[PDB]
Order: C-alpha cells, then structure tokens, then sequence
RNA sequence: CGGGGAAACCCAGGUGGAGGCCUGUAGCGAUGCUGACGUGCAAAUCGCUCGUAUGAUUUGGGUAUCGGAGCGAAAGACUCA
RNA sequence: GCAAAGAUCUAACGGAGAUAUACUCAACAUGCAACGUUGGAUACUGGAGCGGGGAAGGAUUUCGUGCCAACGGCACUCGUACACGAGUUGUUCGGAAACUGAGCACAACGUUAUAUCGUUUUGUUAGGAAAGUGAAGGUGUGUCGGCGGGACUGGCCAUAACUGAAAAGGGGCAACAGAGAACCUGGGAUUAUAUUCCAAAAAGAAAUUGCAUGUGGGA
RNA sequence: CCCAACUGCAGACCGUACUCAUCACCGCAUCAGGUCCCCAAGCAUAGAAUGCUCUGGUACAUAGAGAAAGGUACACUCAGGGAAGUCGGCAAAAUAGAUGCGUAAGUUCGCAAGAAGCAUUGGCUCUGAGGGCAAACCACAAAUUGCCAACUCAGAACUGCUUACGGCGGGGAAUCCAACUGUAUAAUUAAAACAUAGGUUUGU
RNA sequence: AGUGGUAAUGCGAAACACUUGCCAGGUAACAAAUCAAUCCUCCCACGGUGAGCUUUCUUUUCACCAUAAUCCACCUUGGGCCUUUUUACUUCGCGUUGUUCGGAGCGGGGGCUCAAGAUUGAAAAAUGCAGCUCUGUACUGUCAUUUGUGAGUUCUGCGCAUUAAAGCAAAAACCUGGGGUGU
RNA sequence: AACGUGUCGCGAUGGAUGACUUGGCUUCCUAUUUCGUUGAAGAACGCAGUAAAGUGCGAUAAGUGGUAUCAAUUGCAGAAUCAUUC
C-alpha cells in the first residue's frame, strides 16, 4: 500500500538535470520536486591546480547574480580569482625578478 | 481582448484566460473586477 | 524476423505535410519535398509521368485570378467611358 | 512572510497606504498580528494576552481588521 | 562486380576522422617577425592527451607580438617538457630541449623534432610518438640543411625551416602486446572506421579480385602493378620484393639520388 | 501526445468539423441525390496521418 | 468507504520473537552462502573500527602512550587481535611488562 | 602483522576487490525437441529447453553513407514481407 | 471450427427480452437460453502489475444524455458503436523568443550544354572592399559638486550632433531526454481541465521581469 | 544622473481532452508478434529467482452438457530388467541448496575444480562468543559500576521424519576441429565459417 | 570617495561606484569502485482515536497519527587553509574498510573558510485527516491537536576523478579580478 | 417409408436485357484569344437563418457595385415593394 509517483512537470527522464526529491505535503500526499542543480564553485585557474577558494560560495547563475560581491571575492587583490599561496608567489615573484634584471642593467652599463 | 472588452461593454477585464478549442475556435476566460457584475454584463449583453 | 513482428519496429516519419503542396511527401531530415521539390523554386515535372503532371496542371485547382483576366481579355480590357 | 520585531516598527507597517488588513490571530498561548502588505505578510507575535489587547485597540481604525477563524466548506462553498 | 573496400573509403562517408574530441591540429607557432630576427619566450601552461594520438601535446602560452592579448599555441610535446618550463623560439634562441630555432643554428648531430619540410610550414615531420629526425650536416653555399628521417630516408630542406629540440614524447608505445580485440576496438574508436579487418580470400568476387574459389586462395599473383586501375590495385601493391627479409631491412620508400 | 503545431491542429479541427452526417433537409430538395456522408471517417477505420 | 483488507503481521512477529531466541536458523534451513548471509567484509570492517575505536579512547585517557598505540593499530590492522577482550588483554600485560621494567 | 635467513631472498595469516572471469534475473539472442502450429494467435508465432548477461555490452532521439550503388567481425548478408 | 492468458457463483433491482399453455390438467413432465447495475461469495493480476503518469504514433477514442438498425467473428439492456450536447483556462509547466553538438547548405565563388553540381568548423564563407558598431575628444540641452561676485567659470553625469581609437574571418538553421529555465501547497474548484481554475479574509504564501512615482543616500 | 528599501502598473505567443496498448500505435483486425522513459509495497529466500499477499486493478477474452477412439499439454505414474530401443540416449529420467572434509592426469602455473568422492541439515529447551553508551610532568586493576539496541555464529540435552513446497550442476576416460571473449545466413545451415591478439610482406 | 583582522580572511542601506574601451581567470562543464549515505520507503518500540476477532486464547490484530515553497536567526560531520609549537623521523608519528601522508611543514593548541545537515522562528492551523456531539441542513460544537549503533535508498562526500595504445563535448548566459575611470 | 430425382404453377435470390442519355470519343470552323513581383498557377483555412460533401465566394466571404432583364428563390424559414429606377 505504498504510495508512488509521477513526474510532475512534462519532462519524463532521470537525467542529472531533473533529479527528484520525494515530499510529503501538508495533505498528506507524496509528490515529486525538483532539485535545484548545483555549481562546483569558484575555482583557481585549471593550470594552477583548481582548488576551491576560501571565502567564496558555491553559486549557480541566478543566486550568483543576485548574491553580493563578498560572497564571491575576498578583500585581497585577485581575490575570487587566485588564492593567497598564488598571490604572495606573485608579489614575491614580481619583486625579485625585477630586481634582478636591475643589478643586471646596472652591471652591463658599468662595464 | 482586455482593450475590446472596455470599448464594447465599458467592463474591465483583470484576467483573460484563453484557449483554442479542438474545433479551431478560440475561446477566451474573461473575469471581470469586482467594481463590476458578470451576471449585470450577462443581462445586458442578452445571453443571459 | 521480417515481416509481421519487423512492422511493430517502425517509429517515427520520414515524410510530413509539404508546406507548398500539402502531400505528406515533406521529407523531414533531408528537408525537400518528394512531390513537389519545395524548397527548390521549380517544381517537378516530368514526361514520364504525364498523369502526375495532368494532377497537379493548371486549372486543376481554383484558377482565382486566371478566371478574372480571362474575362478581361475576351472584353478587351474594358472600362467606363 | 516577515517576522516584526518591535511594537515601534509594527505601528510602522500598519501606518503604510499599502496595508490593506490586518489579521488578528488568537493562539492558544500567543496572539499574532498578520499585516497584509504589497509584498510581504507582516507578522508580531504578542506572547501576553493583556499586552496583546492594548495592541488590538492602539491599531489605527483606518486599517480593516479581521478576526481569524475557522470556516467551514459550507460558508466558503460556491 | 561491385566496388572495393578500399575504393569506396575514398568517398569518405563513414570511413572519415573521428575528430570530435580532439584538441586541434598541433603545430609550432606563426613564423612572424619576432622568430627571424629575435626570439619569443612562452611558458608551458599543460601537458594534454588527444584521442587518437600517442604523443602528448604541450598548451604552450605567448603574448601577442603586437595586441595586448596571449596567444596560447599548442604543439606537440617532447619527451621532458613539463609545467612551467620556459619555450624559446627564434633566431636567437638557446640549443635546449624544447626550445624551437632555425635548422641552420642548430649544430650537426643534434636530435630535432616537429621539423618544418618547408619554412612557415609549421611542422610536419618527425611528429609521431618516440619519433626524431638527426642533423646530418649544413651547405652554406645552397643554405640547405640534411636530415635522417625516422623512416631512414635522408632529406635536404632549406636552412630557414624551423625544428624543435628533443624528442617526441610517449615512445616505447607499440612494445606493449595488445592482447584483446577489445583493446584495438578502444584503440581505434579515436582515430577512424577501419577495425576489424576482413581478408580479401575471404570475401566473394564480386566485391574483390581475392574472393570466391572453393578453396580460400587467391589464384592469381598477389603483386600488381603501379599502374593497375582503382579495384584491380590490391595486394602488394608495385612490390620491388617478396618473402622474408634476410641479412639487413633496406630503406623503404621512393628513390630519391638527390 | 500532448505536442503539435499549430497548423496540425487546424487541419484536425477541420477534418472534425467535416466528419458529420448529411442533415435530413437535404434529402428533401427538389434535385436531392445525397442520402448519406460518403465521406464519413472514424478514427479506428482511416488514418489521416497529420 | 469500506477498510482496507486485513494483512496481519503477527505471525511474522511471533516467528521473529522465535529466531531472535535462536530457532529457525541452523544448518539445514540456509540458502545462501554464508558469504551472502552475513559477508566477511562487513564482519572484519566492524572489528577493526571496534579496536581503533578503543585503541582511540585508551590514547586519550592516557592509558597508553604513542609509541604502545602506533604498535598496537598496526597490529590490528595486521589482524593480530580476535576481538575487543583480546586486544584489552594484550594491554593488560604490556602495562605489567613496563611496571616491572619500571 | 608475523616466521625463517650471514646475505640474496623465502614461508605463513589477514586486508584489498582485478577480469572482453564463472553461476544466475532483467535485457540482448536463438541450441534441441527436427515439440506445438503448419487454410496458424502469427505471410516465422508459441512452449519447455538453451547462448550470453561489466562489455568488441543493450537501448531512445538526432545525424551521415545507396541503386552496377550503399553498407557488411564477410552469410552474397542487409538496403521498409 | 470459434480449445494459450486457470473461474465463476448468488440474491435483488432494471429491461419487450416472462413465471408467455387449445381442451384436459395442482405444481415437474408444454417459454428455453442469455444480459446491465448494486450487495454478498469465491478467486485472479502479485509493484519487471489487465497499477499511476509521459515520448513516438493516433486525433476526440475523453465526458454526460439518449439509443440497439449495422459493428465489437457468442451475447449485450453494455461499448473505444450510433445520435445529440459538452470539455483542454499558465508572468513561473513544455516549446519559442534565446545556447551550442553530430551535421545541414542560403549567400559568395567555381563547375556543368543545362544548377536540380561542388566548396561552405582543422577558427569558420567568398581574389575577399560583406563591421553602419563605436573608446577618447570638439559642439548644444538638462541634472550636480566647488570658488568668486538665481546667474557667472575651472570640474561630474545623462541627452543630440562633427569626428574616429578599437573590433580579421557573410546570413541562418539542427537537442520537447545535452546547456538553459522566476511557483508552491490547500480546496466542497468539474459530468469531463488544472503546479493552468479560486478575488478581498483572493485558501493563500512567494519568486521573477519591464517601466514608472514618491521617500532616502550620493553626483 | 546613479543607487537602496519600498510602492504603483503591466507580465504577450503556441501546446494542455484522451490513449500509450493481451482494444486507442504498427502488423488488412479489438491479431498470443513488435514498441523508448519515470514511480515499485509485505512474507519466505542470497534474491527484481520463484511461490503466496495488503493497496490499485480484474474475473475481459463463445459457452453449456460431459470418462468414445485418436490427439495436444508451460501434466503424472508404472512391477522385473536397464539403451537390449534408435543412424544416434532423441525424449525422458537423473544431479541439485548451504556447510565441513576431500579432490587425479595435464598445464601457458593462471587453472583443470563445484574435478571425482564422503559427511551434516528438522523441531524444541538451553549454553557460550562476537557490542554501544554513561559514570571518578608521574602512576592509577573505570582490569568495575550501572543501563541498553540490532543481529550472526558455534556448542549441548531432549524429541521427530512418510526424507515430503518452490528454486537449484549429472559425473568420468578419450579422439577431431577452432587458441580464447566475440561476430554471423531476419524466414531450413551458429559451425570447423568470419573476427581477434600475434606474425610477415608491400607502397609511401 | 571603502573598511577590520598578525594571518586564513571579515564587514552592505543606498561611493565598497562605473567598466560590452581593453585584458585575465572562474561558473555553465561532464568520470569508476569501496565505504558512508539525503529526501523518502519499509520494519521495530511508544501513545491516542476508530475498526476486526473474542465457545477458548490474544495488555491483541488492522487503519491513521500529515506540515509545500519562500524566508529569519544561528550545534554535528567532512574537506581546504591560517597562526603558534616544530629537538616532528638518531639500529617517528597521524589516519582509512581500502591500494596513504609529512621540514615542499606531520601531529598538539587556538583560529579562518567551504560543503552537507541540525536547530530557532515567520509562513502554519486559519490547513489536512480521522473520530465524535448536537440540530435538516454536502448543518453544527468539540477531541486526537514520537524512539531507533534496524533494513533499503546516488541527493551528497566525489576530484587533476575508472579499465585506458579508452583519459571522457561545446556555446549562450553569468561571476570575479587586473587595469583604468571617479581623481 | 425417408432422403433424393424429374416436370408444371407460384414465389425468393440475383441485376442481365430492352427502351432511355444534360456523358464520352472524333472531325471541322470563328477571333481587338495566351498568366505572373500591379504577387500567378498550385496548396491551406474560412464564409449561408438552417449547410457534411460539392459549387460559388473571401472578414464586403453561396457575395458588394453597374447594366440589362421584368416577379422570383424555394426543403423549411425570412422578407420593406407588390414594382418606371430608388
Ligand atoms: N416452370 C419451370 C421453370 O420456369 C422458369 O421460367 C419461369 C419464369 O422465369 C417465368 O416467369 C414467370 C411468369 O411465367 C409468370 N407468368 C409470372 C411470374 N411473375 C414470373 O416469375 C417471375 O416473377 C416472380 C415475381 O413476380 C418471381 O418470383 C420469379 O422469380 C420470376 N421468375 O415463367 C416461367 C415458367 O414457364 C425457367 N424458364 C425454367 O428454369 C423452368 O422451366
Ligand atoms: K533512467
Ligand atoms: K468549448
Ligand atoms: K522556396
Ligand atoms: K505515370
Ligand atoms: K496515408
Ligand atoms: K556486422
Ligand atoms: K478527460
Ligand atoms: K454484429
Ligand atoms: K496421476
Ligand atoms: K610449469
Ligand atoms: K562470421
Ligand atoms: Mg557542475
Ligand atoms: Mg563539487
Ligand atoms: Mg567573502
Ligand atoms: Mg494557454
Ligand atoms: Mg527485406
Ligand atoms: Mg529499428
Ligand atoms: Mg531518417
Ligand atoms: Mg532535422
Ligand atoms: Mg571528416
Ligand atoms: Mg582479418
Ligand atoms: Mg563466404
Ligand atoms: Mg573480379
Ligand atoms: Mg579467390
Ligand atoms: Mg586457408
Ligand atoms: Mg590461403
Ligand atoms: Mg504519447
Ligand atoms: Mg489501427
Ligand atoms: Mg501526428
Ligand atoms: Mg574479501
Ligand atoms: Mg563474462
Ligand atoms: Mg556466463
Ligand atoms: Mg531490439
Ligand atoms: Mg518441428
Ligand atoms: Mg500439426
Ligand atoms: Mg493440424
Ligand atoms: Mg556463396
Ligand atoms: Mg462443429
Ligand atoms: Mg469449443
Ligand atoms: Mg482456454
Ligand atoms: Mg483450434
Ligand atoms: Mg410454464
Ligand atoms: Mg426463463
Ligand atoms: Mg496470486
Ligand atoms: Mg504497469
Ligand atoms: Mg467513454
Ligand atoms: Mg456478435
Ligand atoms: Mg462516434
Ligand atoms: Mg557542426
Ligand atoms: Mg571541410
Ligand atoms: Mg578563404
Ligand atoms: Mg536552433
Ligand atoms: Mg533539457
Ligand atoms: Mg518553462
Ligand atoms: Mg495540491
Ligand atoms: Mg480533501
Ligand atoms: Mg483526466
Ligand atoms: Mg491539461
Ligand atoms: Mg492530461
Ligand atoms: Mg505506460
Ligand atoms: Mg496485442
Ligand atoms: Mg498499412
Ligand atoms: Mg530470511
Ligand atoms: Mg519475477
Ligand atoms: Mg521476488
Ligand atoms: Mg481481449
Ligand atoms: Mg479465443
Ligand atoms: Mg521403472
Ligand atoms: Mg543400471
Ligand atoms: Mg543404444
Ligand atoms: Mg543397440
Ligand atoms: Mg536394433
Ligand atoms: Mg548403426
Ligand atoms: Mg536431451
Ligand atoms: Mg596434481
Ligand atoms: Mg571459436
Ligand atoms: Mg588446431
Ligand atoms: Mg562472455
Ligand atoms: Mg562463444
Ligand atoms: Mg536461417
Ligand atoms: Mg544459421
Ligand atoms: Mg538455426
Ligand atoms: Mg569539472
Ligand atoms: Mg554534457
Ligand atoms: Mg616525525
Ligand atoms: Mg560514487
Ligand atoms: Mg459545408
Ligand atoms: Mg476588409
Ligand atoms: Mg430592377
Ligand atoms: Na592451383
Ligand atoms: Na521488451
Ligand atoms: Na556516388
Ligand atoms: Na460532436
Ligand atoms: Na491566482
Ligand atoms: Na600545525
Ligand atoms: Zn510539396
């Protein structure tokens, strides 16, 4: 005697966009509805691992969209984008490698 | 419809719901405000 | 096996209504008509099959026009003086 | 649905032109004013019965009110 | 009769590259102005694998010559690139692995790869998995440059063709027995409709000059001639030799004294 | 099922406008020679195959 | 609306009260394999689970150090000990050995 | 995790869950009865039995290749009985 | 011959379908057989269903009333039959507007006696001038911040016009199971439609667009 | 002119009945054939095997009477013999689950293998084992004290068999062929045929 | 014309504002098996209402005990990271059922963040279901008003993620940043 | 016996034959006689008080206008005028 189901909207197939969850509503029926798809989440750059970023949400479209800034970013520069490890690489890389090309400069001009 | 239903009976129309029949005919749902009577609309239009 | 069971495989249309003829001869993947070429500006025509021809020749259908100019020109283009 | 927190904000929604009417609801513990607006259900919960009552009469009369109850199918039929 | 297998191929049809999935054609970058005077320095960005090749391919990323924009060309990988490595190219760059300059600055002896037969043609020999191609020596007088091809061949190509230094990266992968058709089905689901094979003896005649007989046999000489039309050209196609190689595998291909 | 253009459903709403009998009137004209639709169609007997 | 029709359970139930006491069950009355029945991997999954699980709470009561517990997870891993009463036993007499050796 | 051994290495218990691996549903097929039927339920079906059933696996929709041509793990098979 | 898929029985009601009779004669031996519905009884399907919804295909077979000529290979008072009258209600569901895929082939060019032929996604038409879009600016209007004496000038932003950075690779189709997609329950709201109908206590509670007003904060 | 929280107005087009099948599609038909997707209860049991069952559905598929011969069957049995039948063990019979013991030649060392064989199995009443949770820098038998869930296995005493649902391998010794898994004459041929990995040759 | 925290990173009522001039990343966007497993299903205890059976047994058998979106506030599990202690691996430690991991930073202390839930309210009893009371109404008063270290369940943990000579579509649309504008 | 056979009279089934012919076929002739982007031929959907097909027509929809004609159309219904044109 246990009760089952049909789809309710007129899209027929279990596909990975129109999973179903089993709901028991206040009349005391069991229906179908949907399930909202997900997003993987902000990432850092494929090439540099993509790794999840700290201090940013897992929105899809319409939630990102309304969703503020801070839920995506963080204060940092390159914030959403790059994460802390990739941007100290950066600032300490820029630092070091300009320097070196400056003692370089200065050596080929004092020859 | 709603443009047509205030020029020909002076009624207006808060929601139109429509439909086109199996026999190729559209038919068309129209409720009226509660400013005004269907069934007054009804007498004077003569279906009664 | 072929025959009867093999007939219960059949799903779907090869053809649908042509919208320049209306024959179902509307091939719906190669998108061009079997009885009259549509979309091909010409239409089809050929003298081994005259009876086909004679099918779809003028005067076969309504001749809407062809009636009006025809009693034009028999009254040689006619008009109030 | 929104829940208001304070009395101060509950005369504020009730002062807005959109307010249509406002639902006085009598539990068994509690009384809960359901303000009807453009967007949202407005809703104070009064634990106190006498406080619940100086609520009830401070509600400005332009603003209908409703007394919640249980219809039956036989007064909503047709 | 009826048309042969290999003739109807031609038309294409089913018997075409399964591409979808592939990455792209693979080729160095754009001989510009910056690779015949200067060099352009890239940064290998990933190491990729496309169905149907054996060989790895290298996402290798440059800045725009001239546009505030990167390039991101993809080559193919020699065996030891890796992530981060630094790519030159150029007149002016240094003889290292997977660096790619003119032939005529790389010096004799040196192993090359993605070997430009003509210049700006963007690589086109030496490509497959494991595959090099050996300097030979240079002619300043005519600016030609000769090579040892992997099929043993020598070839000159002029000495402003461009080659990439190193090998191709995933040899060794024809020393692994394949051991199940099954293995061929994925191996050939990449490349093209052309696996299993059936034999000509097993066929009927209509379809191939081999079939019919009641014994399997082809009854004629299976060696035919250069000059036979499409459908009669099957079987050892023009064969200067027949049987069992002994005492040494010479140099296959056309005759070139040149 | 549920789907159809538009232009089908016309020609459906048509072909069950036509599908009715010859009203008795008819047969009572001076030069009457309809008794019956020969051109009458049941779903089960015919397809239309729209 | 006349009620559903009668499905009883109760001698289901009756029958359970019986096998939970032990009836029912012998040799002759399986079907499966005893693999099927009762797998020897969920078996050996909550054995081992039972001993980290103790060999946890010992650590952090301190009734074993690092060095006695890092011995004995690897030794149950490896399967040394049968159940929890065998794994405390071993204990017992480590603790005895190092009192005396104290 | 244990047991041997100078060493090289060997032996034993467990864990683990590999395979165009096996038994066996659905599925996809079709061995034997030379069974039923053989103016049939059916212009190839029915019954029991049987092959296989994680793979060179089965299947929907879409798309591509034909008429001395198409397609074919090749039977002159199949291309609307 | 109308034998696979097991199986039906009983009473009452309904119906022309009866309990239908020369003489004799109490009823049996002279109106048989078969029905639709309801209530009982017995059993079957056994969730991989003679269960509940969809695609393809069908196109009114759906629902109510009437009706038994023909049709449902026996039967019918029953019917997917016949006649008449009805039914399909969407800002949110599916499609489209509006994505790309295997691919298709308009333009363009070439070929062919003849286009009804070929090329047309390996970033991509065509010997190939296929961009009508517009950054910074100069010129007027309006909305502002700042100085000096509502206006007057350095400065901001919108509104129209003169130029002119930058953008290489024409226009479309092809997925109702890929991508995309703002709504949920309750209902006495049907003879048939409903995440589609419900009207002031919307049974109601929301979400999301496009333009507006006012309030407040900035220019 | 740009925003925030509101608010006001307006949210167009097509599809929407019913069916999806032992009657609504295809097969000349309401044809035992064919046809994609979703939801899938209880007990036995390893279980989507198979048997029965609540919910939902159904008794619709010409029926009645009723031991002729002969038939068909998704029906059985048969004393004594046991393949003497027959081209041929065709058909049928037979084997049967689980657990313990035990297992030959050969071998690419992986197998052959469930080789072959032997033994046990019911019911009932007990016993043992396999856990969770909570509690006062040295060392401290919380190495005990309470409470409790869901199951499995093993060992005993007593007491039974008419060997008794369903479901479920017969085995062994050899010869020929193909290495193997696969493919394949829709509607008389499934094989030793085709394919296969492996090997070789040719053109470039 | 943003701002706090040593840091992981935090803060929204409308200058933390404009960016299709331009540039760069991300989402869309794909993947086994093992083990845990969500919504729900089933089964157990627990207690109410009605019903079945009652020669005899059965503190019994059966049915039901429901809470949709959208919101508000803010203990558990798993992952990533920060800071601190690093004399953390001399004949070592942490951890999984499982093929691991660590001076390229393990473990311990204290934190930041992400993903699933849990909980608190608004919605929401005014709904639904059953029972029952009284008075001819499809009337009307009222009462009912959760526990499982149980078995299933692919939502999820879950990927630079499977056999692999197999390595597993694209785009629209959207998001964030770099630069610049504001200046 | 009964089935069955044969003949005659009368019926049934079955639509040949004759008569009928607003059709076809075939041969001549006449001419300010040859469509369409000023959207043709063909296809589709609609239009009557009553209307399925067919015919006619195109939201002015079994037709509007003009000329001629000179009392209808017609199954039913409706209809100012019974009439120099209106
Ligand atoms: N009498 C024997 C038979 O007569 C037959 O023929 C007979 C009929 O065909 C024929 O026609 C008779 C006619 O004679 C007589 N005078 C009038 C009668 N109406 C006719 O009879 C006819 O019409 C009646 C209905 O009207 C039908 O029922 C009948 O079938 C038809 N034959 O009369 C004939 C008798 O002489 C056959 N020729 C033959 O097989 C045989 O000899
Ligand atoms: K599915
Ligand atoms: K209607
Ligand atoms: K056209
Ligand atoms: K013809
Ligand atoms: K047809
Ligand atoms: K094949
Ligand atoms: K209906
Ligand atoms: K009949
Ligand atoms: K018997
Ligand atoms: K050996
Ligand atoms: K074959
Ligand atoms: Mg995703
Ligand atoms: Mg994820
Ligand atoms: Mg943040
Ligand atoms: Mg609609
Ligand atoms: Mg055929
Ligand atoms: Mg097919
Ligand atoms: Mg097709
Ligand atoms: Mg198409
Ligand atoms: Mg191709
Ligand atoms: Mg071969
Ligand atoms: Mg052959
Ligand atoms: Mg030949
Ligand atoms: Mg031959
Ligand atoms: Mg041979
Ligand atoms: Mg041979
Ligand atoms: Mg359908
Ligand atoms: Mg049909
Ligand atoms: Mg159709
Ligand atoms: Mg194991
Ligand atoms: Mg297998
Ligand atoms: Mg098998
Ligand atoms: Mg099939
Ligand atoms: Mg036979
Ligand atoms: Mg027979
Ligand atoms: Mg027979
Ligand atoms: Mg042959
Ligand atoms: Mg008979
Ligand atoms: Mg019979
Ligand atoms: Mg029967
Ligand atoms: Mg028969
Ligand atoms: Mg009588
Ligand atoms: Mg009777
Ligand atoms: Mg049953
Ligand atoms: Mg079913
Ligand atoms: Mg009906
Ligand atoms: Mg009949
Ligand atoms: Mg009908
Ligand atoms: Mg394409
Ligand atoms: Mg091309
Ligand atoms: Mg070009
Ligand atoms: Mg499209
Ligand atoms: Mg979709
Ligand atoms: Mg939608
Ligand atoms: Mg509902
Ligand atoms: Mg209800
Ligand atoms: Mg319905
Ligand atoms: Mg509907
Ligand atoms: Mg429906
Ligand atoms: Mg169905
Ligand atoms: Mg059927
Ligand atoms: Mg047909
Ligand atoms: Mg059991
Ligand atoms: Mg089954
Ligand atoms: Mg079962
Ligand atoms: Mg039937
Ligand atoms: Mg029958
Ligand atoms: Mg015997
Ligand atoms: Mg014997
Ligand atoms: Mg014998
Ligand atoms: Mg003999
Ligand atoms: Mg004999
Ligand atoms: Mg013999
Ligand atoms: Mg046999
Ligand atoms: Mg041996
Ligand atoms: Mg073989
Ligand atoms: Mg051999
Ligand atoms: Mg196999
Ligand atoms: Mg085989
Ligand atoms: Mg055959
Ligand atoms: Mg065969
Ligand atoms: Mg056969
Ligand atoms: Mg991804
Ligand atoms: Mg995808
Ligand atoms: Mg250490
Ligand atoms: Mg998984
Ligand atoms: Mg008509
Ligand atoms: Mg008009
Ligand atoms: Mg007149
Ligand atoms: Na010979
Ligand atoms: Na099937
Ligand atoms: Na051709
Ligand atoms: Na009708
Ligand atoms: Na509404
Ligand atoms: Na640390
Ligand atoms: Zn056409």
């Amino acid at each position: 005697s246990c009760p089952r189901v049909q789809y309710r909207r007129r899209m027929h197939y279990a596909t990975r966009g129109n999973r179903m969850k089993m709901v028991r509503t206040p009349g005391n029926k069991l229906v179908m509805q949907k399930r909202a798809k997900r997003s993987q989440g902000i990432h850092t750059p494929w090439v540099l691992g993509h790794k999840r970023l700290g201090g940013t949400k897992a929105l899809r479209h319409i939630d990102a969209r309304l969703a503020s800034r801070h839920e995506k970013s963080v204060s940092r520069a390159y914030g959403g984008v790059l994460s802390h490890d990739q941007v100290r690489d950066r600032v300490v890389r820029a630092f070091l490698v300009e320097e070196q090309r400056i003692v370089k400069q200065a050596l080929k001009e004092h020859s | 419809i709603k443009k047509a239903m205030r020029k020909l009976y002076q009624v207006k129309a808060v929601k139109v719901n429509t439909l086109i029949r199996p026999d190729g005919l559209k038919k068309a749902y129209i409720r009226l405000s509660a400013a005004h009577d269907a069934l007054d609309t009804a007498n004077k239009i003569g279906l009664v | 096996t072929k025959g009867t069971t093999s007939m219960g495989q059949r799903h779907g249309r090869t053809h649908i209504l042509c919208r320049r003829c209306g024959r179902n001869s509307y091939h719906v993947q190669w998108e061009r008509c079997a009885a009259c070429a549509y979309p091909r500006a010409s239409r089809r025509r050929y003298n081994w099959s005259v009876k086909a021809i004679k099918r779809r020749r003028t005067g076969t259908g309504r001749c809407r026009y062809l009636k009006v100019v025809n009693r034009r020109i028999a009254n040689h283009f006619k008009t109030p003086k | 649905p929104r829940e208001i927190k304070t009395l101060k904000e509950f005369l504020a929604i009730c002062s807005r032109k959109d307010a249509r009417c406002v639902k006085v609801k009598h539990n068994p513990s509690a009384t809960k004013f359901k303000v009807r607006c453009s967007r949202y259900l407005y809703t104070l919960v009064v634990n106190d019965k006498k406080k619940a009552d100086k609520i009830e009469r401070s509600i400005h009369p332009s603003v209908k009110k409703i007394a919640v109850t249980a219809r039956s199918h036989a007064k909503t039929n047709a | 009769g009826k048309t042969v297998l290999s003739c109807r191929k031609g038309n294409g049809s089913v018997y075409q590259v399964h591409g979808h999935k592939r990455l792209g054609p693979a080729k160095l970058r754009i001989l510009d102005y910056a690779e015949r005077h200067g060099y352009m320095r890239g940064v290998v960005k990933s190491i990729e694998h496309e169905a149907g090749r054996g060989a790895a391919l290298a996402r290798v990323e440059f800045r725009h010559p001239y546009k505030f924009r990167r390039v991101k060309e993809l080559m193919v990988a020699p065996e030891g690139m890796f992530t981060g490595q630094s790519v030159f190219c150029g007149q002016k760059a240094p003889l290292a692995i997977g660096n790619v300059l003119p032939l005529g600055q790389i010096t004799e002896g040196c192993i090359v790869c993605n070997v430009e037969a003509k210049p700006g043609d963007r690589g086109t020999l030496a490509r497959a998995s494991g595959d090099y191609c050996i300097i030979i020596s240079h002619n300043h007088e005519t600016g030609r440059t000769r090579l040892k091809l992997p099929s043993g061949q020598k070839k000159s190509v002029p000495s402003t063709s461009r080659a990439m230094i190193g090998i191709i990266s995933g040899g060794g992968r024809i020393e692994k027995p394949v051991l199940k058709a099954g293995n061929s089905f994925y191996r050939f689901r990449g490349k093209r409709n052309c696996w299993p094979k059936v034999r000509g003896v097993a066929r009927n005649p209509v379809e191939h000059p081999h079939g019919g007989g009641n014994h399997q046999h082809i009854g004629h000489p299976s060696t035919v001639s250069r000059h036979s039309p499409p459908g009669q050209k099957v079987g050892l196609i023009a064969a200067r030799r027949t049987g069992r190689i002994r005492g040494g595998k010479a140099v296959k291909g056309a005759w070139h004294p040149e | 099922g549920r789907f159809k253009p538009l232009a089908v459903k016309k020609k459906y709403a048509k072909k069950m406008n036509q599908n009715k009998p010859v009203p008795y009137w008819i047969r009572l004209r001076t030069g009457n020679r309809i008794k019956w639709n020969e051109k009458r169609r049941h779903w089960r007997r015919t397809k239309l195959n729209y | 609306r006349k009620p559903v029709k009668v499905h009883s359970r109760a001698r289901w139930r009756k029958m359970k009260e019986a096998k939970d006491m032990g009836r029912h069950n012998g040799v002759g009355r399986r079907e499966g394999s005893r693999e099927a029945r009762m797998p020897s991997k969920e078996l050996w999954m909550r054995r081992l689970r039972i001993l980290r699980r103790l060999l946890r709470k010992y650590r952090a009561d301190k009734k074993i150090d690092r060095h006695v517990y890092r011995d004995l997870y690897m030794r149950a891993k490896g399967n040394v000990f049968r159940n929890k009463r065998n794994l405390v036993e071993h204990i017992h007499k480590i603790k005895n050995e190092k009192k005396k050796e104290r």
